């Protein structure tokens, strides 16, 4: 089939975690799959980014209350006709 | 590996390489010079490029963080080749990529300044173009005479330089 | 997934709650297939693969041949009758 | 702002202008059909739609060398037998009653 | 070798005339017979439930699927042996039951669509094959165009099959959205614990199941079965049922399913009490289709349902097939014939059939006792082996409602006999012309399978043991 | 009038008939049959006698299957 | 084609170190965000510990 | 012989398209600073043209050449953010 | 520059509006005219997401063939049709107001993997986070999307193209199976 | 035994020909070679099923 | 280089009681190694379809009178009889490669020919004009396609490396 073929014919953005999980299930006897679980949890988070979303929600929740805002090397936004202006 | 969006918003980060990765001498060459010098930095830095892609292979997923040591060394030796081709054949190199900046950067359109550059670099810098994967009794395409695919306009300065190289006998 | 779900649900209720003609049934059925495509193609984009696009380019064809078949079924229904009723078949 | 998009914004304006000058300057103020007419359009769709099944092959013809060839050949050769079905059955031809059936005159 | 038939015959039927259609169907019948005789040694490929995945994780060839793959050709020989062969050689029997020019094409296109589901692994083969067979039912229904009921039936079946096709495609798309793969074995028993999949896998099930007659949506199918002509409907009642039920039973995506258990109970209730006060014979017969297709969501709830399913499917297909062929025989003796497409409509019409001939009522009696599970018949062990799996795996209220449903159903099976053994007042003394020889030998053989299959029950269990385990 | 003789009542005479009276189906079916029949008979003659097949193009970066012997050079 | 694959590892190494630098900068910025209230800035949302470039950032 | 009044319309149509295309090529060469256009643009080539804009400083395809990079070339590298695509 | 931000949610609102004009129209042709409007709003969304190829395939076959097919049918056929009157269609309103809520919320439920039934819904809306786009230099030839579809239909899934031949075959046989009346 | 397993399937064949005569309202012996045809056909089915069961038993024997 | 398998494949995984030669036989090999008893089945199938039609109308004639069918149907019966005979022929003869039927006179011939082309130095199976990825894909298609002979004909014409053999 078209298992892990990308838009450009290469590999998906989550092919490595899936191939790791299929290594896990290839060497695992059935009903011993409970040791195989962490590769799976890594794969589902590669697909949907759920734990990353919850973590960035908590970081933004602590960030958004403060009156100081930001004391860090900032992230500067530019317009598209000025990528390499300066 | 992905094509941009409905509304993508560009941003940069005024930050620094933190503590332990030393400073490097990065390639400041545009598309025409490194497309011109591609076979020569592929001919000199073959095992360093091979070593970098091998190290990127063996640390699966570690990847980016793992071989900082070694993508340091492909940049250094590619910069070495292009400094050498500057000081060697700046005029004819410049002729080749002033040709190749027209014609969509199609390599097809600039045989004439190319062969001149290849003589110059094979003489002073002794590196040679090869198309690998090419079994024998198959002529490499930048050697053949009367090709089917000829450019629209032969550019003027390489016509003149190739004719003068004919007259001098260096070609 | 909003635009696909909205076309699917609203096209579905446009299918279900007509009593006026037969063609609104056909075109609501066709926009349901559009609504399934709008969800599938974005899951192809966001996951970085063609295989949802594989099922897309197959279901384009099946929606086509579906329309060809079903409108020949309607001309069967109309040949024997005189006029397609308002209330339905 | 590239040069592609003013054009397909600017043309509906040109049409609206040529239409508003018309609204400014103008003066204002079931039968049975044959099966061939309906069948041309109904049957047009499965022949328009194999064409778009043929569109992904023609872009990627180099990669599928010697193998996607034979798959496309078999695809087309399965389509040709349905084509020869409709041309064996005289599907598009419309007929009329102009013949006197050419029966010889029989006496007594 | 279906497509070797289809590609050849479509060119062959394109050029033959309207009179040649009978002998075309005779040719295709004999072709299917010899594909079953000369090529049925492929059982040797599996010997220990060995399964092949062919065309690259796309089709799945195992032995359950080989048995369904053989069953469909056998019943198609029995169906095609009807259109090939005259019933009697009379004026009436030529103007009744006329096969159209493109009918024999659409049968085999439907069998291609039905076989590519039982053999299917990918979802895209599932979707393309449900589409191929759904089109073929749209057009097998509508091919008798000059019938008012048949055109209305095809137009209803179109929109209802269209809604359930988009519901299946939505479920397929949704499973793709939560997991990258399309194949069902990306589940491999570790997903289902750590993943809420119950809603997707039921909506995939319920999408096919509602196409077959799962009983909140049973009203449209009964109307289509009563409206088609009496020979389209034996085919379009057998084929989609067995094709997708062996799909849903081969790939057990809804175990312990509460929605499936409710709708199983609701099917066994409303089928057995819907057929009670009904005067049309195809109706009665289609609700007998409904209760028996609702001893199916039961096995679909189970795990390891391949003795109960396969035995009950070939039971049901023989019994189904035989009782339709009995009323196709019964139309000669009746006094009133309406509606050229659908000649016998009422079960009141086949009264006194024992005084016309007795052996057709002997045949009718053994099939109607095989539907209600009478123990020396082959139809008994089907319910016995459903119940050796329902009770095996914990479904106790399901078993009680199964029993009550069988008892309420027998009340309208036996109405066929109550009608057919009565005094008629106008007995036949001499028929001049006799019914076709091969077309009554087929029914005699289908009887003697029903009445003498318990002979070979034990061989089948041993064979089964070898070839599926 | 020119009527159908049949493909089975003499093949070559039938092809001669269809070339005259239906050239829109002879020279259309004969130009499309000259493709897959010539692809099974004219290709090994070329691969032996005109020129053999080409070397395949690369598709990704060609990784070798070595075990990284330690390189020397370009340290600092 | 052979010209492009000769140019690949050079640009690959360039994007590699830009990935490393801007990633660690985002991690340190989010660390200086989350000072005070106790929370791990350094634990990755994977379980197999590898270096992923982050995604899904906060709208600028 | 030949009619001139018949051939003057096609002469005007020919001359209109001629002067149009000449003006078009001059406008494209003026935008790019003396070089012809890129008609077929790969994904590779698009990334490369963006890198050239980043390298030379502001201008489109100036095509400068240097032995090394400037020190500003290390820091001006951009990543593209992208909306949720709901 | 952030006028150019809400472009997706705009087309979502336009699709809602356009289906409201599908199912509430006087003529049977006015409904298909808003339907081809719906196809082109869809094709704008498909270009917007990053799929330029599909949008033009949707123009080729969905305001291409099947549009012309439906316009054609509505021309050469008479079809009685009533209007959306309140006296025949207000009786459906308390079922629609239930089924809208239930079908939308349930259609937004299955994109989640928790087991709370309120954290399932609130993951459909709690996504305002900007994906970061890196440049990898691994791809060398412009295998765009249509090349990969032509590689997967032809090698990895050749059987689906080859069963597809039978489906288009059936779409040719079927209308000739019905609408001919041979002899 | 193989022989009784042939004779019983042949008796099933005689029953098929008999009942097919009796639906057609013919006498018992109508075409008395047709009994030979049906007997040989159903006996061949008994051959087939007998041999399949033999081979299945031998496959079970080889698993020890 | 164009003969390295670079996938993982079962080795000598027999499908019956007899040792396999081959996991998918190339079409020329199947037509080579088939027995004369197999050409028998082809001939019995070409004979059984026209005689089957003439028999099945001897049972019940089409027009009420026993007439022989036309030569038009006997030609199509002969064609589809060759079709069934070839399907049964390919099906039998490739069960012999799988080691599921009696495998005596072909294991020797496949010792012989493979050893006779290891001596001539060439590839054990043959050089296809395909890249090795197309060989893998095109032989994931043609693996075990002899099951499903009841649906569709599919054959091996691809000449790829792996066949479930010992080393290569
Ligand atoms: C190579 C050499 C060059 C190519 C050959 C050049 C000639 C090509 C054939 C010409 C087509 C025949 C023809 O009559 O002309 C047009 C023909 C018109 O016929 P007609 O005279 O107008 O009919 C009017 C009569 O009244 C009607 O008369 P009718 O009722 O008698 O019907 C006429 C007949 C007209 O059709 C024909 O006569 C053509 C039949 C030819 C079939 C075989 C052709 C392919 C040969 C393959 C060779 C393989 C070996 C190659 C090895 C190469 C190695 C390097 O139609 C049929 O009877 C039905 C077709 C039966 C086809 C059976 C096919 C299946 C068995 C054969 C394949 C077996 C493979 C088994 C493998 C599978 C195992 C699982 O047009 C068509 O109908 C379409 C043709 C479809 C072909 C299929
Ligand atoms: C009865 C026998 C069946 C007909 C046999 C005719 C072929 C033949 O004898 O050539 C021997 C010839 C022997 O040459 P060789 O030197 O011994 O070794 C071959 C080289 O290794 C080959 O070189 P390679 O190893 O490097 O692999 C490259 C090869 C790679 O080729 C492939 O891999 C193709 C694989 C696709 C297999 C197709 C199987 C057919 C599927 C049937 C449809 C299934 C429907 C399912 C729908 C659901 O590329 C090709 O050579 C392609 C040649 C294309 C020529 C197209 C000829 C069109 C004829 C169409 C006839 C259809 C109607 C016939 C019935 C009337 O084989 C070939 O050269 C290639 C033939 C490939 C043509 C496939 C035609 C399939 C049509 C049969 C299907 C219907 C009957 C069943
Ligand atoms: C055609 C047109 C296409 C239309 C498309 C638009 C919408 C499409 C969606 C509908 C698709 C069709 C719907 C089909 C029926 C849905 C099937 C369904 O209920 O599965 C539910 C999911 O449990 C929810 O969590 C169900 C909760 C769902 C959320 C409820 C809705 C919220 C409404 C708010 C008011 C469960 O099944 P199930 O019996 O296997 O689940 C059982 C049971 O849950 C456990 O107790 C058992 O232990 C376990 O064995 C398990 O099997
Ligand atoms: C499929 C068959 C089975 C379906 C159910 C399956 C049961 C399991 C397997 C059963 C094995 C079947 C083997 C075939 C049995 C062969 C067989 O007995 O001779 C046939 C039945 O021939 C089929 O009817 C042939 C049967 C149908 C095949 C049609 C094409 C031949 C017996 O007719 P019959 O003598 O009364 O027919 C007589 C007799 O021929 C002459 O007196 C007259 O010419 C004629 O008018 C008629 O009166
Ligand atoms: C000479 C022919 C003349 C023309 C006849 C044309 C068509 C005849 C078609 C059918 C006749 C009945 C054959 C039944 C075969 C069952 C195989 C089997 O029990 O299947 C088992 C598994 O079944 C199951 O799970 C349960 C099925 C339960 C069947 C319930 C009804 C059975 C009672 C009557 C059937 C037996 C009556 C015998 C009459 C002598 C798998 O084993 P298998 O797949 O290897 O068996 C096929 C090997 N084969 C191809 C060589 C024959
Ligand atoms: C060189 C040798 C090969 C040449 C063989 C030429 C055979 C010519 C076929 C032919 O005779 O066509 C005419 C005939 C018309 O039949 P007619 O009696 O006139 O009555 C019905 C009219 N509609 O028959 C017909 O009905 C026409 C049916 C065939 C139409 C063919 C056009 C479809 C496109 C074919 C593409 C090529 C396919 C080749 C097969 C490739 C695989 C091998």
């Amino acid at each position: 089939t078209a298992a892990g073929i990308s838009l450009t014919g290469g590999r998906n953005r989550c092919f490595s975690e899936w191939q790791s999980f299929m290594h896990c299930t290839a060497k695992t006897d059935a009903k011993s799959r409970a040791q195989c679980l962490p590769n799976f949890e890594d794969y589902m988070e590669c697909l949907h980014h759920t734990k990353e979303k919850a973590r960035l929600r908590e970081i933004e929740s602590v960030l958004k209350q403060k009156k100081e805002g930001l004391e860090a090397p900032p992230v500067k936004v530019i317009p598209v006709k000025a990528i390499g202006l300066v | 590996p992905r094509e941009a969006a409905a509304h993508w918003v560009p941003f940069e980060d005024k930050a620094n390489m933190p503590d332990n990765v030393p400073d490097v001498v990065e390639v400041g060459a545009t598309s025409a010079p490194l497309l011109s010098a591609s076979y020569f930095i592929g001919a000199k830095c073959k095992p360093y490029n091979d070593d970098f892609m091998l190290c990127r292979e063996e640390s699966q997923g570690s990847g980016a963080i793992d071989c900082l040591k070694e993508g340091r060394r492909v940049t250094r030796c590619a910069v070495s080749v292009i400094e050498d081709i500057n000081k060697s054949c700046l005029d004819e190199f410049r002729l080749h990529w002033q040709c190749l900046e027209q014609n969509n950067h199609q390599l097809s359109g600039c045989r004439k300044a190319e062969a001149l550059l290849n003589k110059c670099v094979f003489t002073k810098l002794n590196l040679e173009k090869k198309i690998p994967g090419l079994r024998p009794d198959e002529e490499p395409v930048f050697l053949k005479k009367d090709p089917w695919i000829k450019p629209a306009v032969d550019d003027f300065k390489s016509v003149r330089a190739y004719a003068e190289a004919k007259k001098n006998g260096t070609l | 997934m909003f635009i696909g779900t909205i076309i699917l649900v609203l096209s579905f209720l446009g299918f279900v709650f007509n009593r006026r003609n037969i063609i609104l049934a056909f075109i609501c059925l066709e926009t349901m297939l559009l609504g399934i495509n709008l969800i599938l193609l974005r899951n192809s984009v966001l996951f970085d693969d063609i295989s949802g696009s594989l099922f897309a380019i197959v279901i384009i064809i099946l929606a086509g041949v579906e329309s060809a078949i079903g409108l020949s079924l309607l001309v069967s229904y109309y040949r024997l009758r005189g006029v397609i009723n308002s209330y339905g078949i | 702002m590239n040069t592609f998009i003013i054009f397909i914004i600017l043309i509906p304006i040109v049409g609206f202008a040529l239409l508003a000058v018309n609204i400014l300057l103008a003066v204002y103020k079931r039968l049975a059909f044959n099966a061939a007419f309906i069948l041309v359009a109904i049957l047009f769709l499965p022949f328009d739609l194999e064409i778009s099944t043929l569109l992904p092959y023609v872009m990627s013809i180099y990669l599928v060398s010697n193998y996607g060839f034979t798959i496309v050949l078999l695809f087309l050769l399965i389509l040709i037998i349905g084509f020869v079905y409709e041309i064996n059955t005289n599907a598009l031809k419309i007929n009329k009653h102009n013949k006197p059936n050419t029966d010889s005159l029989i006496y007594k | 070798m279906l497509i070797l038939a289809i590609i050849s015959l479509i060119t062959f039927v394109s050029m033959s005339k309207l009179s040649d259609n009978r002998a075309i169907i005779r040719l295709i019948n004999i072709y299917l017979i010899l594909v079953l005789v000369l090529d049925s040694f492929l059982y040797l490929l599996f010997l220990n439930n060995q399964t092949y995945t062919v065309m690259g994780e796309l089709l799945i060839f195992n032995s359950f699927t080989f048995y369904i793959d053989m069953l469909i050709y056998f019943i198609m020989i029995v169906i095609s042996s009807l259109y090939g062969y005259n019933l009697y050689n009379n004026n009436l029997y030529k103007t009744l039951f006329e096969p159209k020019k493109e009918l024999i094409i659409l049968f085999l296109i439907n069998i291609l669509g039905a076989l590519l589901i039982v053999h299917s692994n990918d979802f895209i083969t599932l979707f393309v094959a449900i589409e191929l067979q759904s089109y073929s039912i749209y057009l097998i229904t509508a091919i008798y165009n000059s019938s008012y009921k048949a055109s209305k039936a095809s137009m209803l079946y179109f929109f209802m099959g269209g809604i359930l096709s988009i519901l299946i495609a939505y479920s397929i798309n949704t499973y793709y959205s939560v997991l990258n793969s399309y194949t069902l074995h990306s589940l491999d028993s570790l997903i289902i614990n750590t993943l809420d999949l119950n809603l997707i896998l039921i909506a995939l099930s319920l999408g096919l199941l509602f196409k077959i007659g799962i009983a909140p949506l049973h009203k449209w199918l009964i109307s289509i079965y009563e409206n088609t002509p009496i020979l389209i409907t034996i085919y379009i009642s057998l084929i989609p049922k067995i094709s997708i039920l062996s799909y849903l039973v081969l790939s057990n995506i809804s175990i312990n399913s509460l929605v499936i258990s409710i709708l199983a109970i609701l099917t066994l209730l409303v089928g057995s009490v819907g057929g009670l006060l009904q005067i049309k014979i195809k109706r009665l017969l289609a609700f007998s289709g409904l209760t028996n297709a609702g001893y199916m969501m039961l096995l679909l709830l189970l795990n390891n349902n391949e003795f109960s399913y396969l035995y009950y499917i070939t039971q049901y297909s023989i019994s189904h097939l035989a009782i339709f062929m009995i009323i196709i025989f019964s139309i000669y003796y009746i006094n009133y014939i309406n509606n050229q497409y659908n000649p016998i409509i009422y079960v009141n019409q086949l009264k006194g059939l024992i005084h016309d001939n007795a052996y057709l009522v002997l045949s009718m009696a053994i099939v109607v006792f095989s539907f209600i599970g009478i123990p020396p018949l082959l139809g008994f062990f089907g319910k016995l082996n459903i119940l050796m799996s329902i009770l095996n795996n914990g479904y106790y209220f399901i078993s009680i409602v199964l029993i009550v449903a069988s008892l309420i159903s027998a009340l309208y099976y036996l109405y066929l006999l109550n009608v057919s053994i009565q005094d008629k007042n106008n007995i036949l003394i001499n028929s001049n012309e006799t019914v076709s020889s091969v077309l009554s030998y087929i029914l005699s053989s289908l009887i003697i399978l029903i009445t003498f299959g318990f002979i070979y029950n034990s061989l089948i269990i041993d064979i089964f043991n070898v070839y599926f385990n | 009038i020119n009527a159908n003789p049949g493909f089975w009542n003499g093949p070559f005479r039938y092809l001669r008939w269809s070339a005259h009276n239906r050239p829109h189906l002879f020279f259309a079916f004969a130009i499309g049959i000259a493709g897959p029949v010539a692809a099974l008979t004219l290709t090994p003659l070329r691969r032996k006698y005109l020129y053999p097949d080409h070397s395949p193009l690369p598709q990704s970066y060609p990784l070798p299957q070595r075990a990284r012997e330690g390189l020397t050079g370009f340290d600092d | 084609l052979w010209a492009r694959i000769y140019l690949m590892p050079l640009l690959q190494a360039e994007e590699d170190r830009q990935t490393v630098r801007r990633s660690i900068a985002q991690l340190e910025r989010e660390k200086e965000i989350m000072k005070g209230t106790g929370f791990d800035v350094d634990k990755s949302v994977y379980n197999d510990g590898k270096f992923h470039a982050p995604a899904l950032m906060i709208p600028p | 012989a030949i009619p001139f009044e018949a051939l003057l319309p096609y002469g005007i149509i020919f001359g209109l398209l001629t002067a149009g295309g000449g003006a078009m090529q001059v406008l494209h060469v003026y935008r790019n600073g003396g070089v012809r256009d890129r008609f077929a643009i790969d994904q590779w080539d698009s990334q490369m043209m963006e890198r050239d804009l980043r390298l030379n400083g502001g201008q489109g395809r100036k095509q400068v050449d240097q032995a090394t990079a400037p020190e500003a070339f290390k820091h001006n590298h951009v990543w593209k953010s992208e909306r949720p695509l709901i | 520059m952030y006028l150019t931000y809400y472009f997706i949610e705009i087309t979502i609102f336009l699709a809602i509006l356009c289906t409201i004009f599908i199912i509430s129209a006087k003529n049977p042709m006015v409904s298909i005219l808003y339907m081809i409007a719906l196809f082109v709003i869809a094709a704008m969304y498909l270009y917007l997401i990053g799929l330029g190829i599909f949008s033009l395939l949707y123009i080729m076959i969905y305001i291409g063939a099947i549009a012309v097919l439906f316009l054609f049918i509505i021309t050469l056929l008479d079809i009685n049709s009533t209007e959306l009157s309140v006296k025949s269609n207000i009786r459906d309103l308390p079922l629609v107001l239930i089924s809208l809520i239930v079908l939308t919320i349930s259609g937004l439920m299955i994109y989640s993997n928790d087991s709370i039934l309120i954290n399932k819904l609130l993951e459909a809306f709690g996504n305002d986070y900007n994906t970061i786009i890196t440049q990898d230099w691994f791809n060398i030839e412009n295998t765009t999307l249509l090349t990969t579809i032509g590689n997967v239909l032809l090698t990895n899934n050749a059987f689906i193209l080859l069963v597809l031949a039978i489906v288009l075959l059936l779409g040719i046989i079927g209308p000739i199976s019905i609408t001919m009346k041979h002899k | 035994a193989l022989f009784t397993s042939l004779v019983g399937a042949s008796g099933l064949g005689f029953a098929t020909k008999f009942l097919s005569n009796k639906i057609r309202l013919k006498p018992a012996g109508y075409y008395p070679l047709g009994y030979v045809f049906s007997g040989v056909a159903w006996a061949g089915l008994g051959l087939v099923l007998h041999n399949v069961h033999q081979h299945s038993l031998e496959v079970l024997e080889k698993k020890k | 280089s164009s003969s390295t398998p670079l996938v993982k494949t079962s080795v000598n995984y027999s499908y019956g009681d007899y040792p396999l030669i081959d996991a998918d036989p190339h079409f020329k090999r199947v037509v080579g190694y088939m027995r004369p008893s197999d050409y028998g089945v082809i001939g019995l199938a070409t004979a059984a379809l026209p005689a089957g039609i003439c028999f099945a109308e001897w049972l019940d004639p089409v027009k009420g009178k026993f007439a022989r069918p036309s030569v038009k149907f006997l030609r199509v019966a002969t064609m589809l009889g060759f079709a069934v005979g070839f399907g049964a022929a390919y099906a039998r003869s490739s069960l012999r490669f799988f080691g599921v039927t009696e495998n005596a006179r072909e294991y020797k011939k496949d010792e012989a020919q493979m050893a006779a082309r290891k001596a001539a130095g060439l590839e054990p199976y043959g050089t296809s004009s395909l890249t090795p990825e197309l060989q893998e894909i095109a032989a994931k298609n043609s693996a075990h396609s002899i099951a499903g002979l009841f649906i569709f004909p599919w054959f091996n014409f691809v000449n790829h490396p792996y066949h479930g053999r010992e080393q290569k």
